[PDB]
DNA sequence: CACCCTTTCATTATTATTATTTTTTTTTTTT
């Protein structure tokens, strides 16, 4: 629960790579999931080829990862969390929007992980902090840290559903970029100008970039609605073995 | 008023402030952009900075219009520091009259 | 004193990724004017915590300082900045033959590598940043001073400080709450927006190694 | 200290944005959706603060070039006309991760978090060219702070500052240019013109006869491959417009302050741009103030004789293990 | 083991985009 690295064991059962050594020397933190590796604790140097291009999210400097992120730090590890919620019991995948309805609106688990990969494959598992209870969720998505709460997406959700309640077509109130590489993310519309008020505007203007990237995936033209989660965590399991 | 300005005495307590930053900002070389309403006493204050100026041994320039020029020297007979150093005026040619034609 | 910070920008700035504390800012003036005031060869961890804030202590250990966190009240749309990286590849090819570069591969590789070319995206916002915190005003008007940027010291243009202002205020008016807490912290410093999470509360807050169990605000 | 540069730019100025903006043959900007459109590339512009109109803010766009591109164009003069040359009258080979660290803002040098102590922090941060970035595994605060280019325009005023009011542009300053790529197949006119091509007539004929498949073929589609035949449009910042660029140097030497110098003396010959097979982005530098004191003169740089003899002992001195032993 | 090639895997999916509407005065006291 305190550690991305404690989805290793809580979650899915995983050991150390054969050949990591144990910590000697005074204890140190991680240099990719700021776990203090004490002794007594397997560790690997850093022994990466020039293509590892997350120099600027190493929690630390230690040159050292601990056993449980040198497992998350492997490749099935890798694109098989590409998008997924990590709680205590399994490893569901959150690549429908459904299943976004189902986490950032009234998710029933306090404590899990998420993870959304903005590219192919990145390394996303160990540098996001851990969601403690669900009215703050973290999420990783790409190079940004993400923040979202429950019941501020419930009334934004709330907000739309009833401006929008009388028109056949849907009308977007505020565009929201799925990738959040334009420019226009955030931006409200000129319709939903009109079909909001000003507060409103300041509510929905005022949000973290979280909140912005889980609407984009839940305010669109058809509305996604909250059902749970395929769990992916036999999937990514074999995919480990 | 500890450590005031020649001739502050006679300055209104509102414009005590602007007359300091302004006498400051001046000992630095700037050029100051000074601003007071009309009724305040604007000449009362440049007299404090001239007279501030003047005792460090500067050539002190006072350019105003012509209608201001009496109230600016009446602000300027009485302080003994620009009795001491001395005041005088430029007029020209429009200041006199031809006295043949006259 | 119980006093409350606004500055105001003449560039747009970074939206902040969680929470800009302000005792966060002090403690990199305060670093940047012991750079100043000593010299380049000394350890930030000395002086960033030199500030003229107060320091509050929760019941058992766990102490932070007596700063809010940056309200924004955005002034402007929150838009987004782009920007790339990647190694030019024509002065490495007349750097090779020239014998001055020595690469031993004959390919670059724009997905990964030296050469490799990316794009990342940030949020931008232009805002009036209100910050609420105990302390003394003359030391953070002396810290401030020297604040050119806020939210980025990016040094590539963003965050350039239009002014600043700090003004005492009342008691009850003044959210010192809004803060990153220990879960500890008095029934009367929780509040409704707090949330359970990992998050620093103190000094560096990019510092995931310091990183604790906190109940903070959401920006 | 700082350093503010004011340059008219020669050609006109080119830095691509993201996104998908789309412009009509006649000029409008993102059409709705059932009228043709075009693809557009615009320069970039940033959303500013505006108090010109009322006392109010309001958000108005302004063109500019941001500032990575400024910090690399100034790295890469520095690079190319005094660090380099440098380098290969001593003969230092330079290796990828270090070349890439000078060249770059990257860490391929060693990808793992580099330990830095402070006595190294500082012996770097006073190298005259490696402490104004920084960069690579250290990822230690370079001391140089460059700024956008911004024009000298009204919707910069907040940006500009007071000053700039005389010599100053208003209203448009993008133009969008329109260019074209045609297939130069169909420009072959006879026998001389095309023995050159293996093939030739066949070859030719083959080529049209190819293009007007797929031109039918898509054209029927819309009642995957993609031809020569390209015209397309982009927006740049109009030449001859005044640009300031800010550079403010955190507590720098004499001999950093010196490169940053002699890279103002010797960038009339590069380019900011997106538009180097176009000459885009050429420009002459009108006006450098150092500390608010201006220094340029036509020929070159005449002022700060301390600086020009800081940074020729300090180019003269370096020998590129420093920039290795930055690397790792 | 430091220098590279080249293989490999991944699940959902949609698309909106700020730009303007003066009056025509005769002051002042220089060469
Ligand atoms: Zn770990």
């Amino acid at each position: 629960m305190r550690y991305p690295s404690d989805i290793v064991d809580q979650v899915l059962k995983a050991g150390p790579d054969k050949g990591l050594l144990t910590w000697e020397g005074v204890d140190a933190a991680c240099s990719h999931c700021s776990r203090p590796i004490q002794n007594g604790d397997l560790y690997s140097p850093s022994s990466v080829g020039a293509f590892f291009s997350d120099t600027r999210d190493l929690a630390s400097t230690s040159r050292s990862i601990c056993w449980r992120c040198v497992v998350l730090r492997k490749k099935p590890m890798l694109y098989g969390l590409s998008a997924a919620v990590v709680t205590q019991d399994g490893i569901y995948s959150i690549s429908k929007d459904v299943n976004k309805a189902w986490l950032f609106t009234t998710p029933p688990p306090a404590p899990f992980l998420v993870v959304h990969s903005s590219s192919t494959m990145q390394h996303l598992s160990w540098r996001t902090p851990v969601t403690l209870d669900n009215r703050r969720i973290h999420v990783r998505y790409g190079p940004n840290l993400f923040i979202v709460r429950p019941e501020v997406v419930r009334k934004a959700l709330s907000i739309a559903d009833r401006v929008n309640e009388g028109q056949k077509k849907w009308v977007t109130p505020v565009y929201f970029d799925r990738k959040a590489a334009a420019m226009g993310h955030g931006l409200i519309t000129r319709a939903g100008a009109e079909m909001l008020t000003q507060e409103e505007q300041e509510f929905f203007q005022s949000v973290t970039p979280g909140e912005r990237w889980a609407l984009s995936y839940l305010m669109h033209s058809k509305r996604p609605e909250p059902e749970v989660g395929e769990c992916i965590t036999e999937k990514v399991m074999t995919s480990l073995n | 008023p500890a450590d005031a300005l020649p001739g502050e005495g006679a300055v209104r307590e509102v414009l005590r402030p602007l007359l300091k930053q302004a006498a400051e900002k001046t000992a630095a070389g700037k050029i100051v952009f000074a601003e007071a309403a009309t009724g305040t006493g604007k000449g009362r204050m440049i007299a404090s900075l001239a007279a501030a100026a003047a005792i460090k041994g500067d050539t002190v320039v006072v350019s105003a219009p012509l209608a201001v020029t009496w109230q600016l020297v009446n602000d300027m007979k009485d302080i003994p520091e620009v009795r001491r150093v001395g005041l005088t005026l430029s007029l020209g040619r429009p200041n006199f009259i031809s006295p043949q034609r006259t | 004193v119980n006093l409350k910070v606004t500055i105001d920008l003449s560039n747009p700035m970074m939206e902040p990724g969680d929470l800009l504390h302000l005792d966060a800012l002090l403690g990199a003036l305060r670093v940047s004017r012991a750079r100043a005031e000593h010299g380049d060869a000394i350890n930030p961890r000395d002086y960033h915590y030199d500030l003229p804030l107060e320091r509050y202590q929760a019941p058992s250990g766990d102490w932070v300082f007596k700063a809010s966190a940056f309200k924004l009240k955005r002034q402007l749309p929150n838009q987004m900045w782009m920007q790339t990286g990647r190694l030019s590849i024509v002065e490495a090819a007349r750097h090779r033959q020239s014998g001055y570069l020595q690469l031993r591969a004959g390919k670059p590789n724009p997905a990964g590598g030296p050469f490799k070319t990316s794009i990342y995206h940030r949020p931008i916002v232009q805002a009036e940043l209100t910050a609420f915190c105990v302390g003394d005003q003359q030391g953070i008007e002396a810290l401030l001073s020297e604040c050119r940027q806020i939210g980025g010291k990016r040094g590539v243009g963003f965050g350039q400080v239009a002014g600043f202002k700090v003004e005492p205020v009342a008691e009850t008016d003044c959210p010192w709450s809004w803060r990153a807490l220990p879960a500890d912290a008095d029934p009367r410093l929780v509040t409704s927006e707090h949330a359970r999470c990992i998050a620093a509360i103190r000094g560096p807050y990019w510092d995931r190694t310091l990183h604790v169990e906190a109940l903070a605000p959401t920006p | 200290m700082q350093i503010e540069v004011t340059v008219r730019n020669i050609t006109p100025i080119f830095s691509a944005a993201p996104g998908s903006n789309y412009i009509t043959i006649d000029g409008t900007i993102n059409p709705p959706p059932g009228v043709s459109r075009f693809p557009l590339v615009r320069t970039r512009m940033m959303y500013v603060a505006a108090d010109v109109g009322d006392g109010v803010i309001k958000s108005v766009p302004l063109q500019i070039v941001p500032g990575n591109t400024m910090r690399s164009l100034l790295r890469r003069t520095m690079l190319k006309h005094v660090i380099e040359p440098a380098l290969v009258e001593k003969g230092n080979k330079l290796s990828i991760g270090a070349y890439a660290t000078a060249y770059s803002g990257n860490a391929t040098g060693n990808p793992d978090g580099v330990p830095s102590s402070f006595d190294e922090i500082a012996t770097m941060r006073a190298h005259p060219f490696i402490g104004l970035f920084g960069g690579g595994p250290r990822m230690l605060e370079g001391r140089l702070m460059v700024d956008s280019l911004y024009p000298i325009h009204t919707n910069a005023e907040r940006i500009l500052g007071a000053g700039y009011e005389n010599e100053m542009m208003s209203g448009p300053i993008t133009q969008v240019v329109w260019a074209r790529r045609m297939d130069p197949i169909l420009n072959l006119g006879s026998s001389e013109d095309v023995e050159v091509i293996n093939g030739g007539a066949v070859a030719a004929n083959g080529w049209i006869q190819d293009l007007l498949a797929n031109s039918k073929a898509a054209a029927s589609k819309k009642k995957n491959g993609r031809g020569l035949k390209a015209f397309n449009a982009h927006e740049v910042v109009i030449p001859g417009l005044k640009w300031v660029w800010r550079i403010s140097l955190d507590r720098p030497t004499d001999a950093q302050v010196g490169l940053v110098l002699l890279a103002l003396n010797k960038m009339t010959n590069e380019r900011i741009a997106g538009g180097h097979s176009k000459d885009y982005g050429r420009f002459v530098i009108d006006g450098v103030s150092l500390n608010g004191e201006q220094v340029w003169s036509q020929s070159g740089i005449t002022g700060g004789e301390q600086y020009f003899d800081a940074v020729a002992e300090a180019i003269d001195g370096l020998s590129s293990k420093e920039f290795e032993q930055f690397a790792q």
